């Protein structure tokens, strides 16, 4: 429609011919996490952060809203003719 | 790039009026500078571009290299301010036979001369506040008798303020542009 | 009896604000849990001592001079007394206990003279009160203003005047001498609107330093109580000024709300252009932890630096090395902790070393013989519930409050597949077959479903089994093939799974929390809001009948463990009934209980935050 | 896109302008050193209709301080969130206003605003779809109304397709902390009626008493009023940064509500409010939310309701909910008062709806209403204006800037032809 | 050889295709990534060089805060960007923003859309629109649209999915203009047009699946059902094959006459579905049922000028020629002298499928009823009122006017309705 | 073109009250209230100062 949306839609054609590989956004230390749990298993002497591993996703926006509960307590609404919601 | 888009009466890739007007552009400056300032004469921003050594101060249309800006429209306008310094742009143009011509304009030079890959042209610019038009595929048939497919990369040098780069796909009248597509100059 | 030896506790109270606190010239760090207090030794990360004395929530901390007694403030409900807290030392019980500060305790102190500690009610009947130590009683009290302060501090020498700063505010408050009355001295900064922080005293009472949401650190003279200088140059803290201190050498370390730790050197200069005026204060070291600083606590090491204990608001405690002498300041990760409500625990089959606790904003790993959790796998805002291990040792299934169930790995890599709407909404209990090859998802609008797996290729299946409520656990017979539905209305429900057509049983006189199988066998145990062990039959049956919410089992029945509401750990001789080894000291509602299969261990969490380890004997 | 700037005149409109600038950084999640330190992505969908990049990854609020005096922009310099300011977003001069809507308007209002239009200019070409302006008057001053009215009349006659808002507050009928205040009330309207799309109108009075009975607080300071205008300002807009199951841009606002063009002064109320005792009792559902909102207290201005009927009104929900539920409601209070609306006008009520919630709640609503009942306000300042013109009392001040009198029987004469259309379509 | 392009104007158009082509992926097994692990989707698919099948529909909208949402959405594998359209700018509610001033410069992108989408299809069946009557978008554009089709193609055909504005239930207060308007140029373009309303489907919501709570999203999922039930034999097996041509041949008797309801059954939740049967008798008396109906309008006020069923699952041919002959036998329902027949049945052998969060249950049975009936005049003769209701105080006109229109469409529009208002008396 | 005289008071409070911006350091030795008049000093302003650099400082080739 314009230039700015143009090359949005352009940069999301290429997030789409490319796999996603449900990638996690984010790689830490991985052969040195591994390399430290096998020092821990048997040397017995590691660092903390070195022993860590830290994986991150997408989840989701939208923080954490509590729940609307969708529904009333059973003894207040009454359906058409005196019967449950559900 | 702007491939699989729609390109039918215009198309505008440089707009000096907006959030972030140098989106797709890459620039390099060495001894200059870029900015967005308020003109006079029309009343807006422009953005300018200045320094010296015209040959190192300029700004590519495509973010980077190996990435083509897929554009057909033949006839292509920038409205720029003449500073009467030395000012240059280039326009890479891919012919009907897979050969990346490219046509340069400026306005130290004199005389033209076609070579294999190169066509540099003297341009003979008004004073203050003007529209120049590209026919840009009248110029790759009488320089290489060939024909015109798409735009590649457009790239502008140091000593100019720019307002508007837009192709136009046929040469329009001041009456047939829309408002945003003309030099409107108040008083 | 309470036989019960408590191996290892692991817990932090993130984001109370100056919780940490490090013995003075002792070999104990003291930080609060989600009742209690806790003294683990400086070095050996088993040796603990708990103190119980609270009822609702530790809120303030604050622990007088010379190793002597230390305050603890307290939470309440709405309109209850608060309870402050005095507890000795060398002895390590209750002293005093005084009740004021109707909603909560905002701060509390003591002077150099252990004599006097201060206290600061909560946002509502905020006033600042003064108690005595050997008699537990109020000397003086007054109201602050209208704009609440928030934190208070005794002047290191001359224990009569105190620094009180809040939203809008600061004074000095001065303890008259011919009455039982205070009198304040306001601050007076030019133009300047500050939401004051965290407040400190040099150790001359010279400058008080203070920081403040915009991110400036205000340091101000103390003789009249007037405006010096501003806070960092070169910039500007990011999430303002939270958890500030000073080292000894004059100059002070500062953390903002981000994990930006840094230390300026705060010596009136003289600004180099302009000499009649002065510098801001420069940035001698920095560094980067992770998340928001909430408490220092200094340790004198004095070979090259200092060490601070640093608690931060993700309730990971780091040892932050300091040394002025060529400027250099390197942390440590001592000891991390989960951060709040832990909700679901898991082993895996077979395993009795490592185990998984599924908490509310993501999935941690940890492992027998010592904390040092493994790995954190991250969903950023919406929480886990019932994370469980498939069968014979496979994948991490966790079912979100999305009402999406999602699958993980060892190293968990990327997930493995996402059962997306797999209910309403807030699927609840999650279970695998014995062969990996179906998984159940009973959610909290009451419903249970499962899904066929394959091995690359997921099977959505329409089961569509309609509960009566929410669905609180789910279990499986290894041994064969059947189900078991727990629910918010408590009428388990035996479902065949064979031909999927609710084999008719049905327990009802309450609802239930968790229910479990006797091993190679047809009886059933079940926990729900009355106190309720029944063992029933399989055969449409109820073999005995003796707030509890979780239950666990042996290889064989023979010590049924089990929790609840109440506080305690109760073990059974499940053939016999009785309640032997009995364990205290959970301070909050437990949720969970593991039997670790292979050893004998008991590993116990609850929605405070925490995790515990018991041995277990059984007559 | 839909991008919108924003103009504060006044001492007033630069402080509530405070606290506006002050609640929003705050929903997207950004710091007063101007950087984002939010979770979600929300927080950035939206966030560049409020305002522009900076390098290094800060953000700067689309914002224009105008004023006199200076005195004051050291002040909002100085608060808390006054380092997210472009420190030449802020056009003032050394001499007063002194409350002489004359020299506001004529003499020392001329002398700026070749400076302001060149700042505003300047930033309305840094949006790629400008929606629309807004202001923040304070009709008793002489730099709010005066230079107000001055610069609005000049965007009009250069952006005639956009749209101009104004959160003017209106004096108090019973309260005139000034004396000259009906000559600036009067003089200013003079210039807004035919000069504006919607106009908000607020009286600090209302302010009062919502804090006094409902907040239940003891003393109300101007921050606290401030802190509810900038609560009603920010719910205005949700649609334009957050998603919505029936999204309101502003213009399809004004066409709902302004069936003629110089019936543009609104009326407006916000909900929840409530103390921290009732928090814990009441409970938030659609019903809570519409009867505190039609309720005739919740009008922040000094109007009664039950003196007039709505020609047209408007309830802008946010939180997640059932859009059943506030299709009826809206459809009972149309039924059950049909005295308090018209007739010619079927269904005079729109009822938009966002999908995301205030910071720390989780239900709210904005009520706006256009009655007739704000007819009363102009009856009362168009009787103080005629009492001391009829004795010429301090309008020497006003001919010392080359003014007349003429300037002011043409604006009462305006008035009264407004206030005239406001009881035609009231039938009683 | 059998295809369809569905086209989606306005927000509540896009919204509900979120839902249609929500169902039609799990119809066919396409994951959420446009692939699944012929016939049967080519009619709403077109599979890609290898592997994808993005959906020949069309998102055209000019508000960018809801057509952002589906590109950030799940469902963003789904759909090539180049189908998503937007614009910086919507039309507020106005009929002429978004027909005169703002449409007109958009549908020269769209309409080369479609060109590179029907060349795609060999065999175009129709077009399928989903206008949402009401809005600026739907009503402005969505007419601009029809126009500039029936210009290209004329002899095909172009259905319609027209939520109208409700009687009783309405959020918005200009919405009986831009209706008007609407239809005064729609009718002429198109052929066929189905009509119905939200306030219909809430209380089938209450009275049927029995939840309190009904949100946009559930009134969404159940259009999804209607026309999944109608398409099927366009993609699905089954005796009685229905086609677009063969169900517009035999349903529009006379070329202004095209407009009529919908109904749809059964309409049950799950723990309904299992005290009962659904034998073909039941579905055939609930789908004939007023209640049952999409639209507030009264059947037993008129007479069927013809009716059309499309069962669904298991059926026998006889059942319904048993069921129907049952139906022509009660007196509640009339018939015209002219029409003996009325009844054009159908059926197909592929069940409903129900989506997992969905508030219907499995049925192996179902019917979706349409018919032309002259009843429906009445609720054409609400906007008939509405409108001189208001025109004749000529409000809101400043808009219209204001914005590329005069007076002369009004009365133009005006006559219009009269004139089929008419229309609707002379088949008696 | 525009004028000098008002622009420099808004300019010089714009930065020295607004920004954290020095006025920087304007000396004004021998010069006291507005009665007494100043003690003009014989140095001359724009003047090239010598070179300060030591002796030693200065590396050997
Ligand atoms: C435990 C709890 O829920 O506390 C609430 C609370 O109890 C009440 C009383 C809050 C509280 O508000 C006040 O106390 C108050 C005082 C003077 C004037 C106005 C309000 C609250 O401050 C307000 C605050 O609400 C928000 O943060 C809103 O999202 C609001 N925020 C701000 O205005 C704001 C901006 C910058 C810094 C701080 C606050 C908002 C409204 C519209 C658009 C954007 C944001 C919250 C949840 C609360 C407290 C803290 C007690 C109330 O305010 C709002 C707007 O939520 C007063 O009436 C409501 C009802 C709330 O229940
Ligand atoms: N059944 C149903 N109706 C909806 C939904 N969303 C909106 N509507 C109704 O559609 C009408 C307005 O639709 P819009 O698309 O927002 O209006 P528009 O055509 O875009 O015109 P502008 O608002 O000016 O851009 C209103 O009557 C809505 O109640 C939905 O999700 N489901
Ligand atoms: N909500 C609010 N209103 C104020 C505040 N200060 C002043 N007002 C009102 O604003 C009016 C004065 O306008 P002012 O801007 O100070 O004078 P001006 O400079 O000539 O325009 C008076 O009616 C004040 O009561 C404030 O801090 N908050
Ligand atoms: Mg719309």
């Amino acid at each position: 429609m314009d230039l700015k949306q143009q090359v949005k839609n352009y940069t999301m054609t290429i997030r789409n011919t490319r796999p996603p590989t449900m990638i996690k956004e984010q790689d830490k230390s991985e052969f040195s996490h591994f390399r430290a749990l096998q020092v821990l298993a048997n040397g017995d002497e590691v660092p903390y952060e070195a022993t860590l591993r830290n994986v991150i996703h997408d989840g989701a926006r939208q923080p954490k809203l509590p729940p609307r509960q969708t529904q009333k307590h059973p003894g207040y609404i009454r359906n058409e003719s005196g019967g449950f919601f559900t | 790039m702007f491939k699989n888009a729609f390109q039918s009466g215009f198309l505008s890739v440089l707009y000096s009026i907006g959030s972030k007007p140098l989106e797709i552009w890459d620039k390099q400056v060495s001894n200059g500078h870029i900015k967005r300032i308020t003109d006079a004469d029309i009343q807006s921003s422009v953005l300018e571009i200045m320094g010296q050594n015209v040959s190192t101060t300029y700004i590519t249309c495509p973010a980077d290299p190996n990435k083509t800006l897929g554009i057909k429209l033949p006839f292509l306008v920038l409205i720029i301010k003449n500073l009467n310094k030395y000012f240059s742009f280039e326009v890479q143009v891919l012919d009907d036979k897979n050969v990346r011509r490219r046509f340069r304009a400026s306005n130290y030079q004199s005389t033209t001369r076609v070579k294999p890959f190169i066509c540099t042209m003297p341009m003979r610019l008004d004073s203050g506040w003007n529209q120049i038009q590209f026919n840009l595929s009248d110029f790759t048939r009488r320089a290489y008798g060939t024909n015109y497919i798409e735009t590649l990369r457009v790239q502008v040098h140091a000593n100019c303020r720019i307002r508007r780069i837009y192709f136009s796909d046929r040469l329009y009248s001041e009456e047939e542009l829309p408002a945003e597509f003309k030099l409107f100059l108040p008083i | 009896a309470e036989p019960l030896v408590l191996n290892s506790v692991i817990g932090f109270g993130g984001a109370i604000e100056n919780g940490l606190i490090a013995h003075p010239d002792g070999r104990t760090i003291i930080y609060p849990l989600g009742s209690t207090i806790v003294l683990r030794d400086r070095a050996d990360p088993r040796s603990q001592e708990f103190l119980q004395g609270h009822s609702d929530k530790v809120s303030c901390l604050a622990l007088s001079r010379s190793g002597r007694y230390l305050a603890s403030g307290q939470i309440t409900y709405m309109g209850f007394t608060a309870d402050i807290i005095i507890w000795d030392l060398e002895s390590k019980q209750l002293i005093h206990r005084m009740a004021l500060h109707k909603v909560k305790v905002q701060a509390l102190d003591f002077s150099c003279d252990e004599r006097f500690l201060a206290s600061l009610g909560g946002q509502d009947d905020n006033a600042l009160v003064l108690w005595d130590v050997a008699s537990g009683n109020a000397i003086c009290g007054s109201p602050c203003n209208t704009n609440f302060t928030n934190c208070v501090k005794f002047f290191n020498n001359s224990p009569d005047k105190l620094i009180t700063a809040g939203n809008f505010n600061m004074n000095v408050w001065t303890y008259d001498a011919g009455n039982n009355k205070l009198r304040p001295t306001d601050a007076t900064l030019g133009t300047l609107k500050r939401v004051f922080k965290s407040v400190v005293v040099d150790a001359n009472d010279e400058y008080a330093y203070c920081g403040t949401t915009t991110g400036d650190v205000l340091q101000i003279a103390l003789e009249r109580v007037l405006f010096k200088n501003t806070g960092p140059a070169k910039g500007n803290v990011q999430m303002g000024v939270t958890a500030t201190c000073e080292v000894p050498t004059g100059d002070i370390l500062v953390g903002g709300g981000d994990g930006s730790l840094q230390v300026l050197r705060t010596v009136p200069e003289p600004s180099s252009t302009n000499p009649k005026l002065l510098r801001k204060m420069p940035a001698l070291a920095g560094t980067k932890v992770e998340g928001a600083i909430t408490s220092i606590a200094l340790a004198d090491m004095n070979a090259r630096g200092f060490t601070f204990f640093v608690g931060t608001a993700m309730c990971n405690i780091y040892k932050v090395t300091y040394e002025p002498a060529t400027s250099r300041l390197k942390e440590e990760l001592v000891q991390t902790a989960h951060n709040d409500k832990i909700n679901g625990m898991a082993f895996p089959n077979e395993y009795s070393e490592v185990f998984a606790t599924c908490g509310t904003g993501f999935i941690r790993l940890w492992h027998l013989t010592t904390c040092r959790e493994l790995l954190r796998i991250a969903v950023p805002n919406l929480e886990c519930f019932c994370i469980a291990f498939t069968t014979d040792g496979s994948a991490i299934l966790s079912g979100w409050s999305d009402g999406k169930i999602r699958a993980f790995g060892p190293q968990s890599g990327k997930i493995i597949f996402t059962i997306n709407d797999a209910h309403q909404k807030a699927v609840t209990a999650i279970a695998s077959t014995a062969d990996s090859s179906r998984i159940l998802s009973g959610g909290e609008e009451g419903m249970v479903r499962v899904w066929r797996i394959g091995r690359t290729s997921q099977t959505l299946e329409a089961s569509m089994k309609d509960h009566k409520g929410p669905v609180n656990c789910i279990r499986i017979k290894g041994s064969g093939d059947e189900c078991v539905s727990a629910s918010s209305d408590g009428s388990c429900i035996l479902w065949d799974l064979h031909t999927f057509k609710r084999r008719t049983s049905l327990f009802a006189n309450t609802f239930f929390k968790s229910v479990v199988y006797h091993p190679d066998e047809s009886q059933l145990v079940t926990a729900g809001t009355d106190r309720k062990v029944t063992y029933w039959d399989a055969y449409d049956g109820n073999a005995i009948r003796i707030e509890v919410n979780a239950l666990a089992v042996d290889r064989d029945g023979e010590a049924l463990v089990s929790g609840g509401g109440d506080k305690l750990v109760k073990l059974w001789g499940y053939d016999e009934g009785h309640c032997y080894f009995v364990g205290v000291a959970h301070s909050g509602a437990i949720t969970a209980v593991g039997v670790t299969p292979d050893k004998q261990r008991i590993v116990s969490v609850g929605t405070e935050g925490g995790i515990f380890i018991w041995d277990y004997q059984r007559p | 896109m839909r991008e919108i700037v924003h103009i504060q005149g006044g001492q007033c409109g630069n402080q509530i302008g405070a606290k506006f600038w002050e609640v929003v950084s705050d929903e997207h999640g950004i710091d007063p050193t101007g950087t984002y330190h939010g979770d979600s992505d929300l927080q950035l969908e939206r966030i560049n209709v409020y305002f522009n990049e900076a390098t290094g990854g800060r953000y700067v609020p689309r914002a224009i301080l105008m004023d006199l005096e200076p005195g004051t922009m050291d002040s909002v310099r100085s608060g808390p969130y006054g380092q997210i300011f472009r420190p030449d977003n802020f056009v003032f001069g050394q001499t007063g206003a002194g409350n002489n809507w004359a020299k506001g308007h004529y003499t020392e209002g001329a002398e700026l605003i070749d400076s302001v239009l060149d700042v505003v200019r300047k930033e309305a070409e840094s949006c790629d779809c400008l929606q629309g302006f807004q202001v923040c008057h304070s009709l008793g001053g002489g730099t709010g109304s005066g230079m107000g009215t001055l610069l609005i009349s000049k965007i009009r006659e250069e952006y005639p397709d956009r749209m101009m808002l104004t959160f003017s507050v209106v004096p108090s009928p019973k309260v005139s902390d000034t004396v000259v205040e009906p000559y600036n009330a009067t003089l200013s309207v003079h210039q807004l009626v035919e000069n504006a799309d919607e106009c908000m109108v607020l009286d600090n009075e209302a302010l009062y008493d919502i804090c006094f009975r409902t907040l239940k607080l003891t003393t109300p300071t101007f921050g606290d009023l401030n802190h509810l205008i900038s609560a009603v300002m920010s719910g205005i807009t949700c649609c334009l940064r957050f998603p919505g199951q029936l999204n309101a841009d502003l213009r399809k606002l004004a066409v709902n509500l302004i069936p003629f063009p110089r019936l543009h002064f609104f009326m407006v109320g916000f909900t929840p409010l409530t103390s921290r005792g009732s928090q814990q009792y009441r409970a938030l559902t659609v019903p809570e939310l519409t009867q505190q909102m039609w309720d005739a207290k919740n009008m922040m201005c000094a109007a009664d309701p039950r003196h007039g009927r709505y020609l047209t009104a408007s309830a802008l929900f946010r939180g997640r909910m059932s859009t059943k539920e506030v299709d009826e409601q809206m459809l009972n209070v149309q039924n059950k008062n049909s005295s308090y609306f018209v007739e010619w006008i079927p269904n005079n009520v729109k009822s938009s709806v966002c999908d995301i919630p205030p910071k720390g709640l989780k239900m709210s609503a904005t009520f706006i209403g256009n009655s007739t009942a704000i007819q009363e306000m102009f009856k009362r300042v168009s009787e103080q204006f005629t009492a001391m013109f009829r004795r010429k009392a301090f309008l020497h001040w006003y001919t010392g800037e080359g003014m007349d009198e003429m300037e002011f029987t043409e604006a009462e004469s305006n008035m009264n032809d407004l206030v005239s259309e406001y009881q035609q379509y009231q039938d009683a | 050889m059998r295809e369809v392009i569905s086209i989606h104007i306005g927000q509540a158009g896009i919204q509900v295709g979120n839902a249609c082509w929500e169902l039609y992926c799990l119809e066919h097994g396409i994951q959420p990534d446009g692939q699944m692990p012929d016939d049967a989707f080519n009619t709403f698919f077109s599979e890609t060089g290898a592997g994808k099948h993005v959906p020949r529909c069309i998102f055209l909208d000019l508000e960018p805060t809801v057509v952002d949402e589906v590109r950030t959405g799940t469902y963003r594998q789904l759909f090539h960007p180049e189908q998503l359209i937007s614009g910086k700018e919507d039309a507020a509610n106005n009929f002429a923003r978004g027909h005169y001033t703002i449409g007109k410069e958009i549908v020269d992108l769209a309409l080369d859309r479609i060109r590179k989408l029907a060349d795609n299809c060999t065999g175009l069946q129709g077009f399928l629109v989903f206008n949402a009557v009401g809005g600026g978008t739907g009503s402005g554009l969505g007419s601009l649209l029809l126009e500039r089709l029936s210009v290209d193609y004329g002899k095909k055909s172009k259905l319609g999915f027209t939520v109208y504005p409700s009687p009783q239930v309405s959020t918005a207060v200009v919405e009986p203009y831009n209706s008007v308007l609407s239809t005064h140029s729609l009718l002429e373009h198109t052929d066929v047009a189905v009509m119905l309303d939200n306030e219909a489907i809430y209380d089938i919501c209450r009275r049927s699946l029995d939840i309190e709570r009904p949100t946009y999203t559930n009134l969404n999922r159940l259009i999804a059902q209607v026309i999944s039930s109608l398409t099927a034999s366009l993609r699905f097996d089954g005796a009685l094959n229905v086609d677009i041509t063969e169900f517009q041949t035999n349903l529009v008797p006379y070329p202004r006459i095209h407009f009529m309801l919908s109904s749809y059954a059964p309409i049950i939740s799950a723990e309904k579905a299992y005290h009962e049967q659904l034998s073909v008798a039941e579905i055939t008396n609930a789908a004939f049922e007023p209640a049952s109906m999409m639209v507030k309008c009264d059947p037993r006020h008129g007479k069927y000028m013809a009716c059309c069923l499309m069962y669904r699952g298991d059926v026998v041919p006889k059942d319904v020629n048993a069921s129907v002959a049952t139906i022509k036998t009660k007196r509640t329902i009339q018939f015209v002298d002219w029409c003996p027949t009325g009844f054009k049945c159908g059926i197909n052998y592929q069940p409903p499928t129900v989506v997992p969060g969905g508030d219907l249950a499995k049925v192996q049975r179902a019917v979706c009823m349409i018919s032309n009936s002259t009843a429906i005049g009445e609720i054409f003769s609400r906007l008939d009122h509405k409108f001189d209701l208001m025109y004749a105080k000529r409000a809101f006109v400043h808009w219209y006017v204001g914005e590329g229109m005069e007076e002369g469409e009004f009365s133009e529009a005006r006559e219009d309705l009269a004139a089929l208002e008419k229309d609707f008396e002379e088949v008696g | 073109n525009g004028d000098v005289a008002g622009s420099l008071f808004t300019s010089t409070y714009r930065n020295v009250k607004l920004a954290g911006k020095a006025p920087p350091a304007a000396n004004l030795s021998g010069t006291g209230s507005c009665f007494d008049t100043t003690s003009l000093s014989p140095a001359r302003a724009g003047a090239h100062k010598a070179l300060d650099v030591q002796k030693d400082e200065l590396p050997v080739w």
